[PDB]
């Protein structure tokens, strides 16, 4: 009888020693020797350990300005020569040119705790692609290899406990190996990214009192873009606590809002995640309220 | 307890329909939420035929350029391939050329495939012919059928002959 293997997790060390952790067991351990145990395997802590990683590093990428590093325009956001998506809603999103580079980050990368995948970010999906293509060694990939290796980590181990729970042990024993190699892999990468992020020499441009997740969008700029587009940069506002500036100058005029509210009753965002149902309403609310006030 | 067991295998662009298809199949349900599916995901219905019982081991993959090196690994084990492409999406066809090339990279010799249009309950915002695509597929002798996970239609039927055509290979 061989001995049981599992890979714990201590209470509150980070998503990165964690892996370091596993990773020697992983490579110091003949795993002929052993037979291994997903159950003890805590997914949703690691999940949790994760995302707050992923929000760790946006922040630096952020606050290090690594993307005005980044940049060969002005073109409002680094992938916004790449969308051609015609303003059009994308299962729930409108591209937006104006997203900081960080908010694209965390929502092609946090994991629904819930679901252990992705909660659509798709107008982003093609632009970023696009633009990985055209720039390797970018910051932007070296990074997103190393958030997809994260990615990866998690779906290897819930294929695990999954593949055992159904005796799929062909899979089991292959996933391992696999595991390992994504262990070292992300290691690697996680090395590789601190140029990248070093803070470029050219001063830290004045914050944006205005929102939490869009570069400053001007009134001009604001009023060339559609329903869809507007719709979606109301949801995303709501994910600040306070009602933000931005949000209100949308709501409070009143040429914007017929477009907005169809982009709303077309249903394009029924299937978000983020309650649109509740974010719509208060929208409504909201709005309503403004235009009591813009009677004057 | 099972006569066969095959393995599929749903690849194509992301956001095509694939996880719906495979949660139709499998569950019978259908899910407006927008979620995409990380790295890869498995589902076990069983199947009769002939009447031979069947269990499909099926898995779905994230389309997503990112995920390559993970999806690329479960092609060698698959029986069958899908390959899904959206009726409303014009690049998703497009695209079925690269992802036929997938196949042709990691997949065995002799993988059963099968083309897949998927969403084609939405008539007014279609854009793929089925005849063009059903040339397209004929051009290759890859059977083809055109699907909503949605509304049920045919999703039953595609399984079903992705599995007859492998015992047929048998
Ligand atoms: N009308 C219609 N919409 C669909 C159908 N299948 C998928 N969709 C929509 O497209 C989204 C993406 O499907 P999903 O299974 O996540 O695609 P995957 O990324 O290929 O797995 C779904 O959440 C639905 O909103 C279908 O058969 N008919
Ligand atoms: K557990
Ligand atoms: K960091
Ligand atoms: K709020
Ligand atoms: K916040
Ligand atoms: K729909
Ligand atoms: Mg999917």
């Amino acid at each position: 009888s061989l001995k049981p293997l599992t890979l714990l997790m201590t209470s509150s060390t980070s998503f990165s020693e964690t892996i370091n952790q596993w990773a020697d067991i992983l490579k110091t351990t003949d795993m002929e020797k052993f037979s291994f145990d997903s159950n003890p395997i805590n997914l949703l802590e690691l999940v949790k350990q994760f995302n707050l990683y992923v929000d760790e590093l946006a922040i630096t990428c952020e606050a290090n300005n690594v993307w005005a590093k980044e940049r060969i325009d002005s073109t409002p956001n680094l992938f916004a020569l790449y969308d051609n998506s015609g303003g059009e809603a994308i299962h729930g999103h409108a591209f937006v040119p104006y997203y900081k580079e960080s908010i694209v980050l965390r929502r092609l990368f946090t994991v629904d705790p819930n679901t252990f995948n992705l909660s659509r970010f798709a107008a982003f999906e093609g632009p970023c692609q696009l633009y990985c293509k055209e720039h390797k060694d970018s910051a932007w990939v070296k990074i997103q290899t190393l958030l997809t290796l994260g990615n990866g980590i998690i779906n290897t181990l819930k294929i695990i406990k999954q593949a055992q729970a159904f005796g799929i042990d062909e899979a089991v024993t292959e996933n391992l190996k696999a595991l390992k190699e994504q262990f070292i892999a992300f290691q690697l990468a996680e090395a590789d990214i601190k140029e990248s992020l070093k803070a470029p020499s050219f001063a830290e441009p004045l914050p944006n009192k205005e929102s939490e997740f869009f570069y400053p969008i001007d009134e001009k700029a604001l009023a060339k873009m559609n329903g869809y587009q507007l719709a979606t940069i109301c949801l995303e506002e709501l994910n600040s606590p306070k009602p933000s500036p931005l949000i209100e100058r949308i709501l409070s005029n009143k040429k914007f809002w017929k477009r907005i509210n169809s982009a709303f009753e077309s249903g394009v965002f029924k299937g978000r995640t983020d309650d649109p149902a509740g974010k719509i309403a208060k929208i409504r609310e909201w709005h309503q309220l403004l235009q009591i006030s813009g009677k004057k | 307890e099972y006569d066969y067991l095959f393995k599929l295998l749903l690849i194509g662009d992301s956001g095509v329909g694939k996880s719906c298809l495979l949660l139709r199949f499998a569950d019978d349900t259908y899910t407006e939420s927008y979620i995409s599916t990380i790295g890869v995901d498995f589902k076990i219905r069983t199947i009769e035929l002939d009447g031979k019982t069947i269990k499909l081991q099926i898995w779905d993959t994230a389309g997503q350029e990112r995920f390559r090196t993970i999806t690329s690994s479960y092609y060698r084990g698959a029986h069958g391939i899908i390959v899904v492409y959206d009726v409303t999406d014009q690049e998703s066809f497009n695209n079925v050329k690269q992802w036929l090339q997938e196949i042709d990279r990691y997949a065995s010799e002799n993988v059963n495939k099968l083309l897949v249009g998927n969403k084609c309950d939405l008539t007014t915002k279609k854009v793929v012919d089925y005849t063009t695509a059903k040339e397209f597929a004929d051009s290759l002798g890859i059977p083809f059928l055109e699907t909503s996970a949605k509304n049920a239609t045919n999703v039953e039927q595609s399984f079903m002959t992705m599995a007859a055509e492998i015992k047929k290979r048998m």
